[PDB]
């Protein structure tokens, strides 16, 4: 059960709805999609790394601090300072889960959370009749994020040792491809390092009664009724197009899929499944929904 | 008349006699308020209903002692209601005090201000108001089942600054309109609770013995209800098209009117009056309703229908959550500060029943609909909705229609055909006042929602408050123009300004409020009304001399967009004018940025005092502007070399800047002041900001 | 399946102006050092290599908008000041950007209206990385011939704005080609 640390050194576009949108972290959907596409480009075998690997979402880091999302847990006291907060570092996470975090501490933690800044870079497209005759340029915009020299994102993955060796090989392949949007236009390369942090391991290997969903999951048909007994959760319409399925890219677009967010809390665990969002295509297109649980 | 309507029409006029006694020129019965009000109402044909007269004439203990009324007579509920809403020398000239002083007076008690320094009212004013209300009462008011909202509106129009109780020993901050409204609300709630819970001889249920009376205060006969729009931000700020100005003023308004129609329709279901609405704005609404099984069953069913609708069009972008909590009338009289406990409890229940939003079968249905769909509206960043011509769906085009129709027409109508799609199988179209009338005698089941216009008195006249201002119509062409219509200003760079503001101390103010002594339902209600009316009229007036169009304003959110210079000037003006109205008790935090024209406005929104006014704008900016005005040839080149020296904070650069200023031809005073400022860090940052503003 | 890496450094022979701000030049919003975007390299290279002649243009950069879909086979990244240029300019105390004053002459009037255009300093060096995803073994020679001819053209052309007016001339030095994925040899491929 190793974790991967990602350093970029080139600004990245990650996207939610429009190319001028900017997002900091991405979900296991896009990550698993990227690993799948690089496995196919390598021409390796896909069965091994389809139904054995569990991936958590991306989570940012700073110099020596690692971050996990806020559990949507019901704290009984402001209801303001906690709302403006998204992420809680590993040092104070058990403190948060047990009410040992104070409002001034919330303000301080928010104050220290400078881990990147946003930007819109302008661009123009002169493939149009500006080649031919008097015709206006068509400026467009892209949304980017840049990390300070000691920031990045990290993963948490688990599985058999063989699965993790394969994951290492594919990640080596991927570091020179991208992990974002306009990869081919100069955004989103990275170098990765595998480090074993004692504290994160301790946090991952507890035992409790609740569960904090660290990835984006959706229970299968026959478990959802007992899965949703007592829970606090946010759903997100996850959409997007597909790469090399049919003739027209504009005509091909995955059916919308809803999954629980990366902070939901549950009583009864559910295993997930890799769900097809496929139709009118030549090959199946996969979306990822399998949880990585944090048990406390 | 229905007995509930009898409670309504009687209660809202229980303390009417006060305005009559305080008049002095109308004191026919100089004995008590009750008898005088009874005599006054007793000349008019429409309000010639008798039980209403009894209600008004008997609103107090002593009078009721001998009226020999039935064990069921509506006035008794009026008595308990006035007590709930609530040595006694009433000075007719007592000036009303603004609640905003008392709020943060605990820390800093300032000289109690007052409405119209040491102002005082005068006798003839009340006589004039008597004339006015007799005029309206002969010519505008009429008694039918459905005119109660109209009566409430006229009370609102006439009374909002006539002091309710003028007791010299009490902190006078309640308008008589507030007292009357909350009394009517409480009366309605009591009537439903008693009628439902199988009690009929109310004289014996309540009045008989103070111990039994005190029990009734203790019984949990009231429910407080809450509302919350879930997905405000992502619905309002998903725009990329060329009609950015036109849509936003219309999308914001469509969401607002959605909230209003939801709350009105709910009130219609529960057979309650518009008085029971205590606060609307943003996404929240608070309702005070009856604590019966019937009401709760209806609430559950209505929540079901609403959630099914909102899934049937949006599925994540907008959802509504409601929650209610039992509360006892003893808690409304600020007995143990427990009002604050119950209010926080209902807030927590809302914030924790927004967690579990969708049932199992619901989330299955969301995921298993393989449907032939087209793609994302250029104007409205949404895929699920079904586009048409120009890559736009029907909803976005209806929004564009209402956008075009906003500027010239004022009345808004809820009907079966309309243009835009409303929750419970309704639609909205747009009309004019003559057209509104024509619909009125047509007796169509209509509601009129207006553009901050009273003196309507037309059908269901519902003066809904929304700040619609746009300098873009002050040009030679009255038609609404694009976002470039402010970009093209030549007095500076051709850029846009956007301003966002939040009240810093607003969570505490609605929750904590004034400690330990003014924490009733009445006093927090009047504070709510004051803030609401401030953000829904005062902005409209304050923004007049400014080239700004008002986008979304209300609650505690201030979202204005316009020309760069104008946004700064208007922001300063608004901050000062607010500090005036809140008597320097509440503070505002605001951000203004420079955004280029033709950016997707969805993206500029996600980007976004005494010190700035006195030190930067007033002194440094003025001397700098005079300096450049006196000496020509100081183009952007000279200023930008000044920047080049300044931003690199080095002493060799200070010498270089000295050389540059020496080579300029400014007066010795200007150069000397600039150099002295340049030697100091705080001053030089301020100087940088000021000269940047010059450009 | 191998990935070929084309790395090197480019010198600004005459001042450079990408100017996404306009008339500022593109920078990084924290480091405040100028950059040269990958989009600029790719766009100018594509325009040149296409005007030189098509299927090869589709091959190298990938269009996938004409009823058939081709995945990009050359990935171009941004460039940044090297440590060497930074240290040299610091020691000799040279600012990173020059500002040229310009002017325009009206006809029948002969009044001059001046402008102010910012320009990257001569001698600055940018470090770049390209990637070649060799999806077909039997075409790497042809594709590096094409990229050779493209770089040769860019050597004799300009990047950014105002090149007809005398700026943007660049140079390419210190190019090395290494194979970083797979087992394909690259000790014979050549780029100036
Ligand atoms: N039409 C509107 N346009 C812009 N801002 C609005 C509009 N209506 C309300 N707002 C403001 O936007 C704020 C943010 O709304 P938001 O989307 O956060 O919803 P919310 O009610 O706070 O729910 P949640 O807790 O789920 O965020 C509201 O508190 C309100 O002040
Ligand atoms: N007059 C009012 N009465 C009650 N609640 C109000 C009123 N005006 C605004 N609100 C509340 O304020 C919310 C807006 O939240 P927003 O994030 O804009 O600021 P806030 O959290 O209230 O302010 P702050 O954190 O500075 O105290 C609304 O959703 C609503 O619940």
């Amino acid at each position: 059960t190793k974790v991967f640390k990602l350093s970029f050194k080139t600004p990245v576009h990650f996207g939610k709805k429009r190319l001028s949108d900017g997002e900091m972290t991405i979900t296991a959907d896009t990550l698993f999609s990227a690993l799948f596409i690089e496995t196919l480009q390598l021409g390796k075998d896909t069965d091994w790394l389809l139904n054995d690997l569990i991936i958590s979402d991306t989570f940012p880091y700073e110099n020596e601090l690692y971050y996990l999302p806020k559990p949507l847990i019901k704290i009984d006291s402001n209801h303001k300072a906690f709302k403006k907060l998204k992420y809680v570092p590993v040092h104070h996470y058990n403190q948060y889960l047990n009410g040992e975090l104070s409002a001034e501490d919330a303000t301080d933690l928010n104050d220290i959370f400078n881990i990147g800044y946003f930007s819109l870079q302008t661009k123009v497209s002169l493939i149009a009749q500006e080649t031919d005759s008097s015709a206006d340029s068509e400026p467009y915009s892209v949304g980017t994020f840049t990390f300070e020299p000691e920031a990045g994102l990290y993963f948490i993955a688990k599985g058999s040792e063989e699965t993790l060796d394969h994951l290492n090989n594919i990640m080596t392949a991927l570091q020179y491809s991208g992990l974002g949007g306009k990869r081919n236009a100069g955004y989103g390369q990275f170098e990765y390092e595998i480090i074993n942090n004692q504290q994160l391991s301790k946090l991952l290997n507890q035992n409790g009664k609740h569960s904090i969903l660290l990835s984006t999951a959706m229970a299968k048909k026959e478990e959802i009724e007992s899965a949703l007994k007592e829970a606090r959760y946010i759903l997100t319409k996850r959409s997007g197009f597909v790469q090399s399925t049919n003739y027209s890219e504009m005509l091909v677009k995955k059916s919308d899929f809803y999954s629980f967010s990366s902070g939901s809390v549950f009583k009864n665990i559910f295993n997930g499944d890799i769900f097809n969002v496929g139709h009118n295509g030549k090959h199946p297109v996969y979306r990822y929904a399998k949880p990585l649980w944090l048990e406390v | 008349m229905n007995k509930k309507n009898i409670l309504m029409y009687g209660s809202l006029l229980h303390d009417i006699g006060k305005i009559i006694y305080r008049s002095g020129d109308h004191t026919f019965s100089r004995g008590t308020h009750s008898k005088l009000g009874h005599q006054f109402l007793s000349q008019f044909s429409e309000f010639k209903d008798n039980e209403v007269l009894d209600n008004v004439a008997y609103h107090h203990y002593k009078e009721l002692a001998k009226a020999n009324l039935d064990n069921d007579n509506t006035a008794y509920i009026t008595y308990i209601a006035d007590n709930i809403a609530s040595l006694f020398n009433f000075d007719k000239y007592t000036p009303l005090y603004s609640v905003f002083n008392i709020v943060n007076s605990e820390k800093l008690k300032q000289t109690n201000g007052k409405f119209k320094e040491n102002i005082q009212y005068s006798s003839g004013n009340y006589t004039t108001l008597m004339k006015d209300m007799s005029h309206d009462l002969e010519h505008k008011l009429s008694i039918k089942e459905g005119t109660f909202p109209s009566l409430l509106q006229w009370t609102e129009s006439l009374w909002q600054y006539v002091p309710s109780s003028t007791n010299k020993n009490q902190l006078i901050d309640i308008s008589l309109y507030d007292h009357s409204r909350i009394t009517c609300a409480i009366a309605s709630c009591i009537f439903d609770y008693l009628n439902e819970n199988n009690i009929h001889n109310y004289k014996d249920e309540l009045f008989s013995k103070y111990e039994n009376t005190k029990s009734f205060y203790q019984k949990e006969a009231f429910l407080l209800l809450s509302m919350d729009m879930s997905g405000i931000q992502d619905f309002i700020y998903n725009i990329s098209g060329s009609k950015a100005l036109k849509s936003l003023r219309s999308r914001s308004f469509y969401l607002e009117l959605m909230l209003e129609v939801i709350v009105d329709q709910l009130l219609e279901r529960l057979e309650l009056a518009r008085a029971n609405l205590l606060y609307t704005g943003g996404g929240h609404a608070y309702l005070l309703v009856s604590n019966t099984d019937k009401v709760k069953k209806k609430i559950t069913q209505f929540n079901n229908e609403l959630k099914k609708w909102f899934m049937s069009e949006f599925t994540t972008d907008l959802s509504l959550s409601m929650a209610f909590e039992k509360c006892s009338g003893d808690d409304l009289m600020n007995t143990s500060g427990n009002y604050r406990t119950i209010w926080r409890n209902v807030s927590s229940k809302l914030s924790d029943i927004k967690a579990h939003k969708y049932s199992a079968e619901d989330i299955l249905k969301l995921n298993h609909f393989h449907s032939y769909g087209d793609r994302e509206c250029k104007e409205c960043l949404r895929s699920d909705i079904d586009i048409n011509d120009d890559g736009l769906c029907s909803i976005c085009e209806g929004i564009i229609n209402i956008s075009n129709d906003l500027r010239d027409k004022s009345f808004f109508v809820l009907s079966e055909t309309g243009k835009l799609k409303m929750p419970f199988n309704k639609f909205i179209s747009v009309i004019d006042y003559e057209e509104a009338e024509m619909l009125v005698q047509n007796n169509n089941q209509v509601r009129i929602y207006s553009k901050n216009k009273p003196y309507i008195g037309i059908g269901i006249s519902t003066n809904l408050w929304m700040c619609d201002y746009d300098y873009a119509s002050q040009n030679q062409d009255m038609r609404e123009k694009g976002i470039g219509s402010y970009v093209d200003r030549e007095e500076g760079v051709k850029r846009l300004g956007v301003v966002r503001a939040d009240i810093d101390n607003l969570g505490a103010t609605f929750i904590s409020g004034i400690p330990e002594k003014y924490n009733s339902i009445s006093r927090t209600a009047t504070l709510s009304r004051q803030l609401s009316l401030f953000f829904k009229y005062e902005l409209n007036h304050l923004l007049e001399n400014y080239q700004i169009t008002a986008i979304y304003s209300g609650g505690d959110d201030l979202f204005l967009i316009g020309a760069w210079d104008d946004i700064i000037e208007a922001s300063i003006y608004i901050n000062d004018k607010f500090k005036e109205f809140t008597l320097d008790k509440l503070t505002l935090s605001a951000g203004v940025g420079m955004f280029s024209g033709k950016y997707p406005v969805s993206k500029m929104a996600f980007e976004t005092w005494d010190e700035f006014k006195k030190n930067i704008l007033e002194e440094k900016l003025l001397v700098l502007q005079q300096g450049f005005s006196q000496t020509d040839e100081h183009g952007k080149a000279f200023i930008y070399k000044m920047l080049a020296l300044l931003r690199n904070n080095e002493a060799i650069n200070i010498a270089r800047l000295a050389y540059l200023l020496a080579r300029s031809k400014m007066n010795e005073d200007f150069t000397s002041k600039i150099f002295n400022w340049a030697q100091n860090d705080k001053d030089k940052n301020q100087l940088i900001t000021a000269l940047e503003y010059y450009i | 399946y191998s990935k070929i890496k084309i790395s090197g450094t480019i010198e600004v022979v005459t001042g450079l102006h990408i100017g996404g701000g306009g008339s500022p030049v593109v920078r990084d919003l924290q480091t405040k050092l100028p950059i040269i975007p990958g989009s600029s390299i790719k766009g100018k290279m594509r325009n040149l290599l296409a005007k030189h002649f098509d299927e090869r243009v589709l091959r190298l950069f990938g269009s996938s908008e004409k009823g058939n879909i081709q995945r990009a086979r050359l990935q171009i990244s941004d460039a940044f000041f090297s440590e060497k240029t930074k240290e040299h300019f610091a020691q000799n105390d040279i600012a990173y950007t020059e500002t040229k004053f310009e002017n325009t002459i009206n006809r029948l009037t002969a009044v001059a209206n001046p402008r102010q255009i910012e320009r990257v300093t001569r001698g600055s060096e940018f470090d770049f990385v390209f990637i070649y995803n060799v999806d077909e073994e039997s075409q790497v020679e042809d594709d590096f011939e094409n990229i050779e001819k493209a770089i040769h053209l860019l050597e004799n052309d300009y990047l950014g704005g105002g090149g007809t007016r005398g700026n943007g001339r660049i140079q390419f030095k210190d190019t090395n080609i290494e194979t970083v994925v797979g087992e394909y040899d690259s000790t014979n491929l050549k780029i100036k």
